[PDB]
């Protein structure tokens, strides 16, 4: 497992008599490498309430890895916006995507993704998708 | 959700958050709202959601869709009996229609005539599009 | 003395056009989720 003994110190560096909420298991979640959504958070807490000790942690990060996740249908999502299909989103285009659909980012969000990873207007969406899908394990 | 919020957001097609043009006449029509040439030459070249919203809500503060769809249909009821032909209302978004392929005015005939009946009771099916 | 169909053509055809969006998004919406969740890891 993902450097063991770090992971169960974060988890209790947050955790309260042993147990941590299914928010700040989605931010642990998180910095171990997975990206679970939010509707993963719903799935879970439905099954197991709203505070997980380390056990239940370690069962939700392993429903999280989600391998359907893969390069051409997160790059044909974008896509779907572009016209020309030559491959390009304006800043516009991408933060009312992402700030409209699916699961919305806050402008917040949307606002810091787009001050490390949007270098222009014109953003080439195969490239920022690569980019996401990279450092994710 | 909410009909005219995701008018937009389907009329919205390249997600750049405003719609123009045709786009825009057939967002509203898609709810619904049939509008008077005036009101067509007069939309703005583009809208953004408040600007949409806005002219939404005013326009159906005064205009009701599903009667005025009902009001339609009655026009072509020449039996009078609440119920238009499947047929003639085929062949004629066929012959003047200009978005949907055939096969989609099929599938919507079907809808429409969920008994094979060739008659489409049109309140009940207006009252279906408009959830 | 036949009225004229294109009004309610125009409004059927608007209707089953923004159906025909509303599927193809609903194919799209589960990978701009998984976009937004991959996003969500790389900001903490
Ligand atoms: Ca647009
Ligand atoms: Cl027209």
């Amino acid at each position: 497992m993902v450097e063991a003994d770090e992971m169960y110190a974060r988890f209790n560096a947050r955790a309260s008599g042993g147990k941590v909420s299914t928010g700040d298991a989605m931010i642990l979640a998180r910095q171990l490498g997975l990206a679970p959504s939010y509707a993963d958070k719903q799935a879970f807490e439905e099954k197991s309430g709203d505070n997980l000790d380390y056990a239940s942690f370690q069962k939700f990060v392993g429903t999280s890895t989600h391998p359907e996740d893969n390069i051409e249908d997160l790059v044909e999502a974008f896509a779907y916006f572009d016209v020309s299909k030559h491959g390009y989103l304006t800043r516009k285009q991408m933060g009312n995507i992402l700030m409209t659909y699916g699961e919305p980012l806050t402008t917040e969000e949307f606002n810091a993704l787009a001050a490390e990873y949007f270098t222009s207007d014109q953003i080439d969406y195969r490239q920022f998708c690569k980019a996401m899908l990279e450092a994710e394990n | 959700p909410p009909r005219v919020r995701e008018a937009f957001a389907l009329f919205d097609t390249d997600g750049d958050g405003e719609i123009s043009g045709r786009d825009l006449v057939l967002a509203i029509r898609s709810c619904g709202v049939s509008p008077t040439p005036d009101e067509i030459k007069a939309l703005p070249m583009s809208m953004a959601w408040p600007d949409f919203e806005a002219w939404m809500s005013k326009k159906l503060a005064s205009y009701n869709p599903e009667e005025e769809l009902i009001k339609s249909f009655k026009a072509f009821d020449r039996s009078n009996d609440g119920t238009v032909s499947a047929d003639e209302l085929s062949q004629v978004m066929l012959a003047l229609g200009e978005l949907l392929s055939d096969e989609e005015v099929k599938a919507m005939i079907k809808e429409a005539d969920p008994n094979g009946t060739g008659k489409i009771q049109y309140a009940n099916f207006v009252k279906m599009l408009l959830k | 003395m036949a009225s004229s169909w294109e009004p309610l053509v125009s409004v059927l055809e608007a209707y089953y056009a923004g159906r025909r969006h509303k599927k193809q998004l609903l194919k799209k919406t589960p990978f701009i989720i998984r976009a937004q969740a991959h996003i969500r890891r790389h900001l903490v």
